[PDB]
């Protein structure tokens, strides 16, 4: 409301060009060319609908594209995480007993990804959903390196999460898991990116999240007047760089992936998700992963399989390496900070 | 214009402009744009008093980054003066060659490659070496104050004393050098003194051009042109006028506390800056320095005929009846390492430059040395 | 392997006691023990001769 | 930014009213251009091309959804440039399959069943907005229909997307439609096989490159290799040439089936799957 | 033979090679300037607000344009050095590898070089813990703690025995025949004619032509391991500290006047870096200032040195008191600049 | 403007002579290879010296062995103090849409894909060299898809035969040819090692059914010119029927639940369709002339509109 | 890890082996984790070594 | 301290390195002091 | 304002007296030198710390 900072506090209001631009048009001339040569409220409410003319008599600011989904309450839990996690949409699962049938390799239980399937409807009971990105670290917790912090993961959800027997939920999902390398169909063509979590509707059986499929992160309107923040946040096991691991170390805006690791073998087969951030091409990505995780190579088609997720636009990139609380549980979590989204798809493997 | 001295028997100077950009970053938070926008304002005095936590924090940003500015301006000039300047240890032999001879004989050019290196090597560090003594220091600071010859430019105002008297020149010192010197080997002799304040400014005669929007095509219409140019020409003195009639109306010396002290004959600024800019960011101050020296230890040569002898005769006597190391070939070294350890140093530690490969590639010889035809010599023992 | 003044560590047969035959067999090793009994038993490089 | 199409005169009452019908539906056009005949966009401003000539054809026009139909005039945003200028356009389906929150959709030829007029006396055929996930699946199980009339499975024609089920079936003109392909992807397997097997036996180059293929090749290639030189052999052959001819045919087919996903879904205050016939609201920019 | 030292040099025996060990040092100084009335003219611009936005928020960076000019005619700044700091580098015994590097065409016995190399880089300070990156560069091994500061890395040229010691009680040049455009005339062959050139006579010592036969010469061995044009090395991070001497290229490339090369020397770019592990070729990111007189000079200096403990203990008593050579033994004592700093 | 431009700015240095400084002012439409996303680079960092390894240039066989390992961006106006370039893969421009250059002496269509390539043609090889400061910068060339593939083809054929004429094309009956060049034998190996790997992957069980259909397609180009010009006059399965009879197994492992052939297919587009990206780079660009024409000619810029 | 120089003096692994190396002669004697002389009230010097 | 602040004023893993060396042979050294340079004076001044 | 008059500063000045203790000027600052082993620990069986 004109401060007398002014040349920031009137390019904070969005300029002087905009005014000499107006000048030589508008402002002058008849050129264009031309010839030659009621004690409490009201004012309270009244002041309020000057408001809404405040809102009329005017109006950077980045855009968004928002998306809402209702979404039952059994795999993640929106109350449970706070906002600003990852989030994952999902196929119906009626096309999955299907498609076993004729991408599974043959010699291989077929019948296997659809019984799996079946006992997680009666062990969540005890309609494509949403599976939230922590709840997936603890079913592939039993793949990882550093196992005690997807302990760390798997001691909150069984703590936190709503509804009965959550680490039921846990080794029932990670059978299906288990069940998807095994007949073939792999978890990337299932798991489809949702945007990060923003808000979210609460209701029995069900909630109706918020997301942004599109954009950055921080400046919406979380619905919070105090704050519209709501920073990225990650599990430290899933969080691998390679700037330190190929020891690129200059500044320039880092990339957000999703990567997934493929183990086949004869019933013991592993599965990692991984949040990779680089600096790299996304095409010039796939030789990257040949130098890391060759050791999943040898023991299974390729064993990779990955996606974009999202841009940091900073210069410098910062992220953070703390312990937060998820209710009274101290988890190791990587907080991403200004992250603009953009999804992609996922590339192949057969 | 160079002195030229008549003798019995028989000037324009051109700098490039270096050029420069220093950076801030000023960062604002959302949480505050909607404060300081207005948007999120409400009736409430909480709403309100969350402006003005967010309206100071501009007032601390701001300063903070103009501030980086005049701190800006007195770092470039520490980066820049080091690179106008020759280590003293190579300089005075200079001074002494340009001001003589300024001669082009090889021998002169030669005869100063033997003083360079001599007088690098010895007086390099000095007060680490002389730091002892006395009189010589006092005559080492004599040397700083006479070598650089005087430059061209007469400033409008001049940096000076209570009494008045002109400042010559400024040393620029680390403070843990600065203590040192002001007990013993110097007197502090002016406390306050006058510094100039405004800036420069310039006077423009430039290149006048016109692009003149006109209608009709008629003398008066084309005379304007002429005329347009006399009213632009006409500008610029009044411009200019205004600039003189400033730079003399201006408020000019105010009182600054810095240290003057008596060198010799001049008066010189002595000061520190680790303190008013460097401290307390992570900048370092440039005024601590580098060097890069490359030592050559040999290994395993042998002395000559002269030289292999005893400087008596019982001196290194093995116990009785057992052979001496001393005379075989000596295949090692001894030197004191960084923290006065006695490394060891011998053949076998060569291995890393030797057994590779390498020594074997002959390729680049042959070829490299038959570039000339060679001729053909007494082939008795080159043919089989 | 060189961790005790009074004992020698090496590499043995695992899995075998002895004397065993002619051949060993080529199963895995294990670190094993046996005492020094004098001093010339400690290696030359630790004395010198 | 939104181009113009005008109708010429001569409409009678159902024409104008099936043009009221397709309100959003996908049209290809020739250039990026404010005016624009009618007969631009027709079925006869492609003659009549076979599978392969569409897909061809729908690479170098530029599609674009129709908005708001104006009696005199067809409004049309194209894809490319004003969607990423406006917010959000609707596109209403003409598939059979369902629509997902977030699945991104490219186009299909009308390879299944075509509004014509008849008083301008043109056809109009449409793209079908299809999932991509789908859209590669649904040409490959057409090609490998007509390599199997060229000497089938009682599977293969049921496809199965978010519990729908759908019948490619449903004939011997769709066959002749998309035999050039067929004639495509046989010869650029049978010319692929070959160079993989004329060159491996005849270098297999030697120190790691080769070692690291015969380990690759350790009963894997070799013997897909010693099981088709069975029923095989081992002058010039023009080995070397053959690669930049097989290179730049088997390239090429690559770039035309692939397919790429223009519409981004992301649906907001509505449902998160969009039912055949519905309009969804289509993105394409972040 | 390659193979045939690695024994002779292990086992205790002396061969007939002799080698001029040479390594790099940094050491942090304390400077002192001095300028003049006006020793420089500044100018200063109008500032420039440029506004960015990110997802943290809206940025604001203010930019400043300036400008330098030194209006002095001769020299009116100095800059001289008082004191030293720790001396950053340790100064150590770190031998070179040329198994990190890579280039050179292995011996043709694929038992016989995999013999050695597993033999050599077994076991080492310095040689690569895992084989070589086909692109890029091998990483020397992490080290559990460090101590003394960053490694110098010593380098080997063999150098034929006899060649006497008295060359070395006085500052030298690796190379054994000086170098550089500061000695050289005005022609154009001349930067060469000095180096390789051994009609003529050492400038440094006219009264032979080289003290290494085998290190002077085109062609030779030295020039094949040491040079920019054989990028021998060129493959592995470590820094080469007598690259600089045996490199042809930049030799000729410099100029020749010294009312310049005086000023060049004080602001020079080092070729190594403080921050890293052991020792590195700089990464053109980070820069330093350094001053090399070896820069200048194409000299370096001898150290105290000695090839008994005995002979040696009795260095430190000063230098009168130094016995220099006992029966085939000898004694080398340093001049330097750091000759009485007690450093 | 961060997400719809993105002004990455290379700076200009002080010293540059005129004669070099406004031969910059004919880089309008050009390719610059960003290594990062920094918003402040330097000319170093785009010229050929940043492209250089230690001691080693590569051969323009490798030189796309790191454009791919980089950030292709286009100049979009070179003032006296610095070159903007917005990168191709964040934001093209406020309305997306960005002018090249044909550097080609190919002309160009609408709708087509644009590839870039280095500089391989004979007379070509242009590098705009900087003499007030020491730099080249390599432009690449855009080119059409169906001539970049075949340029690909032929360079990595050419090194093939130096491991035991190819130099020559065509394109719209212009005859041209390319730079004959000896290649580093570092750089064929990772070519050579991504043709096999996808050509090993890209056979399944299901293609001997295809295979068996050779002496099919024989007796079908005897009687279809279509067939007989698909085929080649120097094809590998004209010759590759005489001495070679296909045949089949009679059953296959689980042979009720799986398809041959749809498996076949989805493991060739996913090996053999991909490997012409592989090899070159992605063509992101094509060209989509508004109100211009229908051909884009030589030395004349293009609009670009962004390409899935 | 003997596999290793030695921060103090790198050019050697240690100056004993029989004493720097785990399960050495010292380490079994003077580990306060083996707690051996634990009983005696007696300092030992190089407990905290 | 003495060698603290001079280390505070620039923090690579070389620098905390030789911070050691300076702590070692400074407090080996100046530890007790008017024992040492008790005789003299401008060292204790000082 | 940025800066302001600090609440912690507008407190009037307490009362002074006059007291014997020895001020040493070391450097550019006065300083106490003081030693209380008189006036305090002195026939308590505390000792100086």
């Amino acid at each position: 409301t004109k401060p007398l900072p002014t040349a920031p506090m009137a390019w904070a209001e969005s300029s002087p060009r905009e005014l000499a631009g107006h000048a030589p048009l508008r402002r002058v001339l008849r050129p264009p060319i031309a010839r030659r040569d009621t004690r409490a409220t009201r004012d309270d409410t009244e002041q309020a609908v000057d408001k809404i003319l405040r809102g009329a008599r005017r109006a950077g600011a980045p855009r968004y594209h928002l998306t809402r989904q209702v979404t039952l309450t059994d795999l993640c839990q929106p109350n449970a995480e706070r906002a600003g996690a990852l989030l994952l949409a999902l196929r119906h699962p009626t096309d999955l007993p299907h498609l076993a049938r004729h991408r599974a390799p043959p010699g291989r239980q077929t019948e296997r990804l659809a019984e799996a399937w079946g006992q997680l409807l009666e062990a969540s009971a005890l309609r494509a959903g949403l599976v939230s990105f922590n709840f997936l670290v603890a079913a592939c917790a039993a793949a990882y390196d550093a196992r005690d912090a997807a302990e760390a993961v798997r001691a909150h959800i069984t703590t936190n999460y709503g509804g009965t027997r959550a680490g039921a939920r846990l080794d029932r999902f990670s059978e299906c898991l288990r069940a998807m390398v095994h007949t073939h169909v792999f978890p990337h063509e299932v798991m489809r990116f949702f945007g990060g979590l923003v808000s979210w509707v609460t209701q029995d059986e069900l909630a109706s999240v918020t997301a942004v499929c599109s954009g950055p992160q921080e400046a919406t309107h979380t619905g919070h007047p105090g704050r519209p923040r709501s920073a990225v946040t990650i599990p430290a096991c899933a969080f691998v760089d390679l700037d330190a691991e190929l020891c690129l170390g200059g500044p320039g805006a880092a990339f957000l992936y999703l990567v997934f690791t493929y183990r086949q073998c004869r019933d013991q087969e592993l599965c990692c998700v991984y949040v990779v951030k680089s600096q790299l091409p996304p095409r010039g990505l796939e030789a990257a992963l040949e130098r890391l995780f060759g050791r999943l190579r040898i023991t299974n088609c390729t064993y990779a399989a990955f996606a974009e997720l999202g841009v940091m636009p900073d210069d410098s990139p910062r992220c953070l390496h703390r312990t937060e609380r998820f209710g009274a549980v101290g988890v190791p979590v990587v907080i991403l900070e200004g992250v603009v989204w953009r999804p992609g798809g996922w590339r192949a493997c057969a | 214009h160079q002195p030229l001295i008549a003798r019995d028997g028989p000037n324009y100077m051109t700098k490039v402009i270096d050029r420069r950009a220093l950076n801030a970053a000023f960062s604002l938070a959302t949480e505050a744009i909607a404060l300081l926008t207005g948007e999120a304002l409400d009736g409430t005095g909480i709403s309100l008093h969350r402006q003005l936590r967010a309206i100071q924090q501009l007032a601390r940003n701001v300063q903070a980054v103009l501030g980086a500015f005049e701190r800006g301006t007195a770092d470039q000039m520490l980066h820049v003066l080091l690179e106008k300047a020759p280590p003293l240890a190579l300089l005075l032999p200079m001074q002494r060659y340009l001001d003589n001879g300024r001669l082009a004989t090889r021998v002169a050019r030669a005869t100063l490659v033997a003083e360079l290196k001599r007088s690098f090597c010895d007086t390099s560090f000095f007060l680490g070496k002389a730091g002892h003594r006395r009189e010589a220091i006092e005559a080492w600071l004599v040397d700083l104050t006479t070598a650089t010859q005087p430059s061209v430019a007469v400033p409008r105002l001049t940096h000076a004393d209570t009494r008045g008297r002109p400042v010559d020149g400024v040393l620029v010192t680390t403070a843990a050098i600065k203590q040192r010197l002001l007990q013993s080997f110097l007197k502090v002799e002016d406390t306050e003194a006058d510094v100039p304040v405004t800036y420069g400014e310039m006077v423009l005669n430039g290149a006048n051009l016109v692009t003149a929007l006109v209608m009709g095509k008629a003398v008066r219409s084309l005379d304007d042109v002429g005329r347009h140019l006399l009213e632009m020409q006409e500008e610029q003195l009044e411009a200019n006028r205004e600039t003189l009639d400033e730079l003399e109306s201006a408020p000019q010396t105010t009182r600054v506390r810095a240290d003057l002290v008596a060198i010799g004959d001049r008066l010189v600024f002595l000061e520190a800056l680790e303190k008013r800019i460097y401290a307390a960011t992570n900048v370092p101050y440039p005024l601590v320095g580098a060097m890069d020296l490359t030592f050559v230890l040999p290994l395993g040569l042998f002395n000559p005929a002269m030289e292999r002898f005893a400087a008596h005769a019982g001196d290194l006597v093995p116990a009785p009846g057992h052979p001496e190391p001393r005379a075989f070939p000596p295949r090692q070294l001894f030197f004191w390492g960084k923290d006065h350890q006695v490394l060891r140093l011998s053949m076998e530690n060569a291995v890393g430059t030797v057994c590779h490969p390498s020594l074997m590639n002959i390729d680049a010889a042959v070829g490299g040395v038959n570039h000339d035809p060679v001729e053909a010599a007494n082939p008795y023992g080159a043919y089989v | 392997l060189e961790l005790h003044p009074a004992f020698d560590f090496f590499a043995g047969v695992a899995d075998v006691e002895l004397p065993g035959g002619e051949v060993p067999p080529a199963g895995p090793g294990a670190i094993q023990a046996t005492w020094r009994v004098v001093n010339g038993n400690l290696p030359l490089a630790l004395c010198p001769v | 930014f939104e181009a113009d199409i005008a109708i010429p005169s001569g409409i009678s009452r159902p024409d104008a009213a099936a043009l009221q019908r397709c309100e959003g539906r996908v049209v290809f056009l020739p250039t990026i251009r404010r005016q624009l005949a009618l007969a631009d966009v027709a079925h006869e401003s492609f003659v009549s091309p076979d599978t392969l000539g569409l897909l061809l054809a729908y690479r170098r026009r530029f599609p674009a959804v129709i908005t708001r139909v104006l009696p005199t005039r067809i409004v049309a945003c194209p894809v490319d440039l004003g969607l990423t200028h406006a917010g959000t356009v609707n596109l209403r389906n003409t598939s059979p399959v369902d629509l997902c929150n977030g699945d991104p959709v490219s186009l299909v030829p009308p390879v299944f069943e075509d509004v014509r007029l008849e008083s301008l006396d043109l056809t109009l055929r449409f793209p079908v907005p299809l999932p991509t996930p789908l859209a590669r699946e649904i040409v490959a199980r057409l090609v490998a229909r007509g390599i199997r009339d060229l000497n089938e499975l009682p599977d293969l024609n049921v496809l199965y997307y978010n519990g729908a089920r759908l019948s490619l079936v449903a004939l011997a003109s769709v066959n002749t439609e998309l035999r050039s392909l067929v004639l495509n992807m046989v010869y650029s397997i049978t010319e692929g096989t070959t160079l993989i097997l004329t060159l491996i036996p005849r270098l297999l180059a030697l120190g790691y490159v080769n070692a690291l293929l015969q380990m690759q090749s350790v009963t894997r290639e070799a013997a897909q290799l010693i099981h088709p030189e069975a029923p095989m052999l081992m002058r010039r052959l023009p080995l070397y040439e053959a690669l930049v001819a097989w290179l730049a045919h088997a390239g090429q087919l690559g770039d035309i089936l692939a397919l790429a996903p223009a519409v981004r879904v992301c649906t907001f205050d509505g449902a998160a799957v969009v039912q055949s016939g519905d309009m969804a609201p289509v993105i394409r920019y972040p | 033979s390659p193979v045939a030292l690695y024994h002779q040099l292990k086992t205790g025996l002396h061969p007939g090679f002799g080698f001029t060990v040479v390594r790099q040092d940094r050491f942090v100084t304390e400077n002192v300037l001095f300028s003049e009335r006006a020793s420089e003219a500044y100018f200063l611009g109008q500032l420039q607000v440029a506004r960015h936005e990110t997802g943290g928020g809206v940025n604001f960076t203010l930019t400043q344009p300036r400008g330098n000019v030194d209006l002095g005619v001769g020299y009116t700044a100095v800059a001289a050095t008082a004191t030293v700091r720790n001396p950053v580098t340790d100064m150590g015994n770190l031998p070179q590898n040329f198994y990190l590097g890579r280039g050179a065409p292995p011996l043709l016995d694929n038992a016989a070089a995999v013999y050695l190399r597993n033999a050599v880089v077994a076991g080492n300070r310095l040689g690569p813990a895992q084989p070589l990156p086909v692109f890029g560069c091998a990483q020397v091994p992490r080290r559990a703690g460090m101590d003394h500061g960053q490694d110098a890395v010593c380098e080997f040229i063999a150098t034929p025995v006899a060649t006497d010691i008295n060359y070395f009680r006085r500052p030298c040049n690796p190379r054994g025949r000086a170098a550089g455009g500061v000695y050289a005339g005005d022609k154009e062959g001349d930067v060469i004619a000095l180096m390789y050139d051994h009609g003529q006579s050492d400038p440094a010592r006219p009264f032979a032509a080289t003290a290494n036969p085998w290190a002077s010469q085109r062609f030779s061995y030295g020039d094949l391991l040491y040079n920019g044009a054989y990028h021998l090395n060129g493959a592995s991070p470590v820094l080469s500290p007598c690259f600089k001497f045996f490199t042809a290229a930049d030799i000729t490339a410099k100029h020749r006047c010294l009312e310049r090369l005086i000023v060049e020397t004080g602001s020079a770019v080092s070729t190594a870096t403080a921050a890293s592990d052991v020792q590195f070729k700089r990464p053109p990111g980070c820069r330093e200032l350094v001053e090399d007189p070896c820069g200048l000079f194409q000299e370096a200096y001898p150290i105290t040195c000695a090839s008994d403990p005995a002979l040696l203990r009795s260095a430190r008593d000063g230098e009168a008191h130094a016995r220099e050579t006992h029966f085939t033994q000898y004694l080398i004592y340093d001049a330097s600049p750091l000759k009485g700093l007690s450093l």
